[PDB]
């Protein structure tokens, strides 16, 4: 159970900034590696998001819930779908100025088939 | 000849039950469950066959009943339904269309009207060939129009609220006299065809 | 009547059906646990233990007349509401719960 | 090949093991899918609800970032070195299976970060954090069902395979094996009686003629 | 008459055994799987009966013991364990009630101390009734206190950890021989009951 | 003990119980999945193979000392804690293990 | 002496079969499912033996073949395949690892290619001692290389995809006449060894 109490973020810069101010993530004091990843839309390559994905899910283990923007999650669709674990939780929420889509939501796809 | 057979070793693998099923061309199942529910006899199309059937219906086809066409279409509706029930169990009702839901309703009617009896009236105690004929004619007639209308822009829920009076009437035919139209051809059915057609104009529109 | 009551037949249906369901419930309880079980299954369970331990169980020198038996039956069945008792005519069910 | 002489007794109990498993496991399966459905409708709504809240809090924060004429987010990244909103984990029995549940705590031993006092620009950040702490709490409390959901999704798939397997394979194997052995078995008893009767017939002939 | 019966072909379906059970009024089981595992003689309450029981427990009531009460509970612990074991094998353990776990645990104690004994109990040359009663009495008291303890609220794990010292002590009972109390009543087991009561006190609150 | 050892009969008794569980755990392993496994059983699955392929196996020409046999028994048993043992009196065990 | 026998009891436990099994030195089983797929003559290592194999394999080693090592490796590939095949059917292939996924696949190829000797050629029906050796060698080299490649980082699906054409070529090998190369030891089998080795480097990295 308890061995994890950070919420990590893959989101647009404003959303992330806000979330941190509110206090969820951190820049660790003995790894000196962020436990959040900011994204400049369209200006950041799809390959850099993927490294960061691996980082929160696997290369870190203190991540409880992994938050991820629908716009961003779609770009790296392959890696998200392949992640099916509950440790950390994958919870896709709408991106900033983007509406809900059931098909940018990895878990909802999974659930629908084989009900 | 109707012969009952029963286990002779406490199994159905007894020489007797298995020898007779070979000789016979009619097999009609019988269930504890349907008897407790008050359907007497207890025959289902999964635990039966009759190979004599082709010649009989043919014979019936001559007299006035449209019997052969109706009967094949009856067997199929009960078969297809069983399969549609298995989906309701696993997935639920969120993967079934209006047309599949309609199959279920028609099947429930066929079962209700024919299979369930108990001597409710002196109209269950005796039924002529004609009353049997009118019942199934009514169920198929509804089936084709209803499915057609959902294809053309309707809903099972819609079909249900409008159908109301005509649909309860076909379900209750078994308590009423068959002698309403003539003397053994039932009037409650003959009027139904016209109302069901009228029903369908309203339903599509 | 006169060595039975009229209400004898309806009751025979309630108790058999409820009991069967009680056995099925015992197996489910072991699996799900006590703190994750259904209401309907919980009732069926309670019935199993009382049914066994009161109706079937009687002492070596205790005579159980048929009139006596039928009363003990209504106490067991009472735990289910009227909503879950239905293989009983409402006439009876209103007399004796 | 399986033992011929009185396997019947063991093989009957195999059948009873199998049988008990179909009913019980089907009850268990039935219950998990009934729950699963309930969660489905909750999770679907909760995704839409989080999205609205996250976009509104994000836009108020964005407006502020632009008005002050400096990017607040840089200031914010140095100061973040703790997290106020954390989770504490619990395992909860939902049926026989343990699912992950989370209950959120806000540290009251954690002060406000210093990103205020910037002048007129500081007022703007000060109002901004207050809407956002409220907003962020939403995302986490709703998120507790998701983790339980994903697990529930995996376990039901395994429980579903097991019912199908016992039903199709296991039970008919117990029927066919039982039957094979029965057929040999009855014949050993019968032929014996015929052997006895044949020898006795010869005997009766000899004895009678005396 | 103690007459040993054993296979003459099948496991119990051989002629010899079938006839003997008809006529015998006392039967004491012996399971093969437990025999290979070394836990003989294994008496299984389903594969065992005594028709002499009722006159015998009333005899022991006159002699001093509460014996009839202990019999019912001994039976109950063994009995539920067999049914719960069948759910354990098929479904697995991911959950198994607080009460159900307790029954399993205590039934292991009964196996180890009683059922297993044949060159493994250093006193076995003649065991009095009182001593048997006293030993079983500790097992049953541990059981009732334990099930009450989970229900009035206290975790299953806290309850295992605190019972601790006494639990081992009942585990070790089997080696102990009359040397305390009377010549048939043993003080270590009498001491045990009171200490048990103190453990329950620590465990509930 | 004069041409064997006193533990010869005890060390044999332990190895049957563990081998028996390992065999049932294997059968269950196939049918249901790894869902019915428990800590003792996983250990028992390994024990089965270990025993089969080291203990029982030997060359045609090979012959074995009884005292040797008994050290190889102990070795296999060394992968289980002592609290899980019970077909050996705690006195006996302490000396040779 | 090579003698065919048959049941008439619909089991393999019948007198005729049993009395021959007692006496016989070499046993070549019959597996009905494989034969239903067609694989004349059909065998698994668990249903067949030759007590003579040991002394035969030393003799074959002198001749040229790598025969001993190939006999042990052949048994082992089939035996592992059988255990895993139960786990796949009931539980799923989800528990299994990619090396054991391979075990089923190499073993399948051996079923189709070896057992099937009905043919429509005398090359698909006659496989000389040398032709039998090359084939078996080629197939084991694949399995060993295959378990390593997935081990130092490659998939069952990825590995399967890269050999691809080269896998078809070994399947179709059997159709090809034995009269070429040195004698029945073709250059066709020798070049194939190099292509497996090359494929191994690709597969891993």
């Amino acid at each position: 159970a308890e061995k994890r109490t950070l919420i990590a973020v893959i989101a647009d810069e404003d959303t992330t900034t806000g979330l941190l101010l509110a206090g969820i993530g951190q820049i660790t004091p003995e790894t000196q590696e962020k436990n959040f990843f900011v994204y400049q839309e369209g200006k950041t390559t799809k390959e850099e998001i993927t490294d960061k994905f691996n980082h929160f899910t696997e290369e870190r283990d203190d991540i409880a819930i992994l938050l991820i923007n629908q716009h961003i999650a779609e770009n790296i669709r392959a890696r998200v779908d392949s992640f099916t674990n509950a440790f950390p939780a994958i919870l896709e929420i709408p991106s900033k100025d983007h509406p809900y889509d059931p098909e940018k939501d990895s878990v909802l796809k999974r659930v629908r088939k084989l009900f | 000849i109707v012969a009952a057979v029963s286990p002779a070793g406490g199994d159905f693998s007894d020489p007797v039950t298995t020898a007779t099923l070979g000789i016979t061309q009619v097999f009609w199942g019988l269930d504890k469950k349907l008897a407790q529910r008050k359907h007497f006899p207890s025959i289902n199309t999964s635990v039966s066959y009759s190979k004599y059937t082709n010649v009989l219906n043919k014979f019936y086809d001559s007299n006035y009943p449209e019997f052969p066409v109706l009967r094949d279409r009856m067997k199929e509706i009960l078969s297809n339904a069983e399969e549609l029930e298995q989906v309701v169990q696993l997935v639920g009702k969120s993967a079934l269309s209006d047309s599949d839901k309609i199959t279920l309703d028609v099947a429930t009617l066929i079962k209700e009207d024919f299979l369930q009896q108990n001597g409710y009236s002196t109209y269950d105690a005796f039924c002529p060939i004609w009353k049997t004929f009118d019942m199934m004619r009514a169920f198929i007639s509804y089936h084709d129009e209803a499915q057609k209308a959902v294809a053309n822009g309707a809903n099972w829920s819609k079909l249900a609220d409008s159908t109301g009076d005509v649909k309860h009437a076909v379900s209750s035919s078994k308590f009423f006299e068959p002698s309403r139209g003539e003397k053994e051809v039932h009037g409650e059915f003959e009027k139904l065809l016209s109302t069901m057609q009228e029903r369908f104009a309203e339903s599509t529109d | 009547e006169g060595m039975t009551r009229k209400d004898h037949g309806d009751v025979s249906n309630q108790l058999y059906a409820k009991y069967a369901i009680g056995k099925d419930a015992a197996a489910m309880k072991a699996v799900v646990g006590e703190e994750a079980l259904s209401i309907e299954d919980k009732l069926s369970l309670e019935f199993l233990e009382k049914f066994e331990k009161t109706f079937i169980t009687q002492g070596a020198y205790e005579d159980r007349t048929v009139f006596e038996s039928l009363d003990q039956a209504w106490s067991l069945l009472r735990i289910y509401p009227k909503e879950m008792l239905n293989r009983i005519s409402p006439k009876i069910l209103d007399e004796f719960y | 090949v399986f033992p011929t002489r009185m396997t019947l007794g063991l093989m009957k109990t195999k059948l009873k093991g199998a049988n008990q498993g179909y009913s019980l496991l089907k009850r268990k399966s039935e219950a998990l899918t009934k729950r699963f459905r309930d969660i489905t409708k909750r999770i679907d709504d909760a995704k839409q609800k989080m999205g609205r809240v996250m976009q509104t809090a994000a836009f108020s924060l964005a407006e502020v970032s632009y008005a002050t004429g400096e990017n607040i987010g840089y200031q914010v990244q140095e100061s973040v070195s703790t997290a106020r909103f954390k989770v504490r984990a619990r395992q909860e029995n939902v049926s026989g299976v343990y699912l992950s549940q989370f209950e959120s705590y806000i540290d009251p031993e954690i002060n406000d970060f210093r990103l205020t006092g910037l002048g007129r620009g500081g007022q703007q950040v000060q109002r901004a954090k207050e809407i956002y702490s409220r907003a962020v709490e939403t995302l986490v409390e709703l998120a507790s069902l998701q983790t339980a959901f994903i697990i529930l999704d995996e376990v039901i798939k395994v429980t579903n395979r097991r019912v199908n397997a016992i039903e199709h394979v296991i039970i008919p194997r117990t029927e066919n094996t039982i039957a094979y052995i029965n057929s040999e078995l009855d014949e050993l008893d019968r032929e014996e009686f015929y052997r006895l009767k044949k020898v006795q017939e010869k005997k009766q002939n000899e004895t009678a003629k005396l």
